[PDB]
């Protein structure tokens, strides 16, 4: 019949998922663990390359109208509104929206304003797609639900963000999340999974630096009878003291050059000699684990989650970028455009709704495209329209 | 003929309904002392008379009077259904036991002296002085009566 | 003549005694050139 | 992930629109596997013949019941029609995952504990014992100096060692040597153990090619077809029944999923010419719109 | 798991070990308890070193520290290639042996059809 | 030919091995007491004798036996390494201080009286009356080897 | 007979005393040809 018989259980699916995580990556802490990651030169690089193509796609965007004359007028007004935000551009919005690859979540608030003077005087633009940073949100409950765990009523922002050195209704907010189903409000950050590998990768690099510094192979060792050493310590103005002070400086400066040599007395008291000079070496076998290949495995382990693992040497990286683009477009096409047209009472059928199409992330091949037009053109399957002509 | 069968009923949570969990040392609520597991003068297979929920003084011996109570024995080695430590210890041998002392929401009905006698008001005062809440009401259960 | 031979890491009682010691310094604390928040500063597990 | 998936169909009437008076679908409400009943999730007849419904736990209706089978769309994989709780692809992987983890743990502790080349110093016990009982004696000062100097002993522009050369027996009084493994090191080469187990895990998901029409593309088609069967055969016939659209079998519309592999511009363009140059390609707007 | 190559071994005169066992409140007992914890934590780092007494009573020294190793030759059978042969042995019966690297697999499916 | 040396030992988080975090506030465990920083007779030059880990009474006077034990001084102004306070206080000057009392885990090896003597059983049970886990299960009490 | 065997780097007390010594010179001070601001001149961490 026409009646729901269950709940999405948003408030339970979360509370199981916070337990099943290591405690350094639960909500109020993940905000710090993200920014204490990134400073790894493989983690920054993966995120930077992802944002490189996201910005490119949302730079040369287009709005595709319908067939009727009403849709064409609506498409022009949509393009004006999206290209005339006061102090904002879609590239800035795209690079703010794509932050859910770091925190599983992204919050944008829609603000509308009236036009004073212009082509569309009397209508409503969008002033700013105000980004709400994840760090300024509520650390206790960020997202508030019904009396039951069925749906979401709004998002809470901390009171400490209104200071220099509140609950926003859900209808005003555009939510984007990734890595989880529709029942996970706090999405799974792609850095979850990487975390254990990042912890190991760091530790190994630390061992390499201290290990290389402490490999005192070939160090110089000198043996002197203790009679001379003891006499110097108690008689600072004795000939033994002068020679000991000379050794402490001469041995420090003992390099290899044009005049390097050693001259020692050859006296002998027992099976061992009184004076000797030998260069030390590891009496046995050295290290075995070859920490170099340990790090390489963990680096490929981290970059694979971001699709940027090819730097260790249609593709995986290009397909990964398309995922982020489609998530943003769904919020833009289905949450802002229908509401924006409602304010200016432009009510159209489903088939006449214009939509925004993102740009292409891979450049067109001049060699391939030019010879593709000929092959289609030489048969006559290519229409004669200004759309085809303008493509050159 | 006889069918040798047994039942595994029993639980641990019934003796400790709740805890105050410190974000630092999670063992803040417990203490370990060396009790006698097997009876001192009994045979080599005389399983321990100790049972979970018996009051134990700070000296480690099971409590016999209200004044001699310091904590509740909740050791894993005595819990129901896992009491397989039969004949594994010599008579009179010592063994460290875990005692619950502070920050617990205990169950009054399962606290008993060494001989099994139930805890009294003086014992309640002495045990609560550490910061423990001795609840007097657990719902219980009725399984099948053919009526209720 | 009871404790001649000692083997480490084969007892839970001894393993946790060293692990939970606040003064212990083990191999997982290798900070390197300068400290980072990716490396623990305490021996005991959270 | 769990061998099973539960979706409930809810229908609502239209107030204002193109199809006023008809019934849409409000939400294909997903029921998480975690919120289901932990004891019996699925309830059968008095016999084990068929399914009457699915049970959801009462703890999912709280903030911090049996749903009839006719309202639920069930999807499962890895088992026959007689296995209501399907076999999760992680079954099989599990034993390999347990081993893979353990080996990685051994590598980290093993690399940390490979104290090859560590510095060892030998000093007569007369000096060590005198320092312990006479904190204000010259022996105590030298011992405290060693404990700090030896810690800082790195390799640099001024690193060297100077020790007394006294001798009391066949062994010398003072010595300094760098330790090394007296024998042979480890043999099992734990690196290739992990690689075998990683390929063991990814093969069950068809994504084993990252260790280097395909297997991965064919694996995705399996998941698509299972979803389409539920969508084509459980929702569409019921949705048309509510709006009394009764059609013959040959006239039932069906939903077709998209293509997972992008079209090759080079291949497609020259394929049209070869068909087109002979005249086997019809002149219809369907062909024209493909460009 | 059992390839304990390079494990640390310590030798101490039994006078100290025996005194600690019978005198828990003696200086020998304190040093023994320190060794049981220090040796467990002995990793490689920025301050790792060893300092032992150099006394000698016989041809062998009183105190020593060596890292063990296999005194001879290790394993020979190379169990890795044993498993690979058996895996190809199993998959061949199902016609799916090509994963170890018209076809055999396609012809095998036609039989079932 | 002096080679100037400076040194320190211990931290704040080695005398207090752990806390119980009262959600409702953060000052539950502690109590603020007022004590004399610089000695009463010594000039304005002497580093005072208030090393962190000393046991003080209810009115702030340093403890001398198990009778007068109330808390453990953990103020930041006396932590090891914090020694830029030398002339900032005149003799007899009296300043607030911080003591930790309730719901705390305490290192038995660090607690001392004002004189220097280590804490004893009577002092342990006195402190443990306030609900403090006084424990001796510490790992790290032997340095390097020698 | 209390301090026969000394192992360095296994105690926080001994580690920081050496680390915070102003006269200490460790491996992270290798200036090389001529001094550069990329290499610390003090042993203690900032």
């Amino acid at each position: 019949r026409m009646s729901e018989q269950g709940t999405f259980a948003l408030a339970k699916v979360q509370v199981d998922s916070e337990r099943m995580k290591a405690e350094e990556i639960r909500w109020p802490h993940l905000i710090g663990t993200a920014e204490s990651m990134k400073q790894d030169a493989t983690v920054a690089t993966g995120l930077d390359m992802l944002y490189t193509f996201v910005e490119k796609a949302f730079k040369d965007f287009k709005v595709i109208p319908g067939e009727s004359e009403e849709s064409k007028k609506a498409a022009k007004f949509i393009e004006y509104c999206l290209k005339n935000m006061e102090g904002q551009t879609l590239r800035q919005f795209a690079r703010d929206a794509a932050t859910f690859n770091e925190y599983g979540l992204s919050v944008v608030e829609k603000v509308y304003t009236q036009i004073a003077v212009g082509e569309y005087v009397g209508k409503y633009k969008v002033k700013n797609l105000a980004f709400r940073p994840q760090a300024s949100l509520s650390r206790t409950n960020p997202i508030v639900y019904n009396s039951d765990g069925s749906a979401i009523v709004g998002i809470k922002q901390s009171l400490s963000a209104f200071q220099n050195y509140v609950i926003i209704p859900i209808s005003r907010v555009m939510l984007m999340n990734t890595g989880g189903s529709s029942s996970q409000a706090l999405g799974v950050s792609p850095l979850v999974g990487c975390y254990r590998a990042w912890r190991e990768k760091i530790l190994i690099e630390n061992l390499e630096v201290v290990g290389a510094t402490k490999d005192m192979g070939g160090v110089i060792e000198l043996k002197i009878p203790s009679q001379i050493l003891n006499k110097a310590a108690m008689d600072p103005s004795s000939p033994e003291a002068d020679m000991v002070r000379g050794l402490m400086s001469d041995a420090a400066n003992a390099h290899s050059g044009e005049q390097s040599f050693f001259m020692l007395p050859s006296d002998t008291k027992d099976n061992a000699p009184q004076y000797s000079m030998t260069l030390k070496g590891i009496d046995g076998m050295g290290k075995q684990y070859s920490t170099a290949q340990l790090i390489s495995d963990r680096k490929k382990s981290i970059l694979d989650r971001l699709g940027a693992g090819f730097i260790n040497v249609q593709t995986i990286h290009t397909q990964f970028v398309q995922r982020v683009n489609e998530i943003i477009l769904e919020a833009l096409n289905e949450n802002l455009l229908p509401q924006l047209l409602a304010l200016n009472d432009i009510r159209l059928p489903e088939t006449e709704m214009p939509y925004v199409k993102a740009g292409e992330i891979v450049d067109v091949d001049m060699e391939g495209f030019s010879k593709a037009i000929q092959r289609i053109g030489a048969v006559g399957y290519l229409p004669k329209t200004p759309k085809v002509i303008n493509r050159v | 003929a006889k069918a040798h069968v047994a039942t595994l009923e029993g639980n641990y949570s019934d003796i400790v309904l709740g805890r105050v969990v410190a974000f630092g040392d999670t063992g803040w609520n417990f203490k370990e002392v060396d009790m006698t597991f097997i009876a001192d003068d009994a045979d080599a297979d005389s399983k321990t008379t100790l049972f979970a929920g018996v009051l134990v003084g700070e000296d480690g011996t099971p409590a016999t009077a209200a004044a001699g109570v310091f904590g509740v024995l909740v050791d894993r080695k005595v819990l129901p259904g896992v009491d397989h430590y039969i004949g594994v210890f010599e008579p009179g041998e010592k063994v460290p036991m875990v005692l619950a002392v502070r920050g617990l929401t205990l169950n009054q009905l399962k606290l008993k002296y060494a001989d099994g006698t139930a805890i009294d008001a003086a014992g309640i005062q002495a045990l609560e002085a550490q910061g423990n809440q001795v609840t007097d009401k657990i719902v219980g259960t009725q399984f099948i009566g053919s009526v209720l | 003549n009871s404790s001649l031979v000692i083997i480490g890491g084969v007892r839970k009682d001894e393993f946790f005694r060293v692990k939970n010691n606040p003064n212990s310094y083990n191999g997982f604390m290798e900070q390197g050139v300068y400290p980072t928040p990716a490396i623990p500063k305490q021996s005991a597990w959270p």
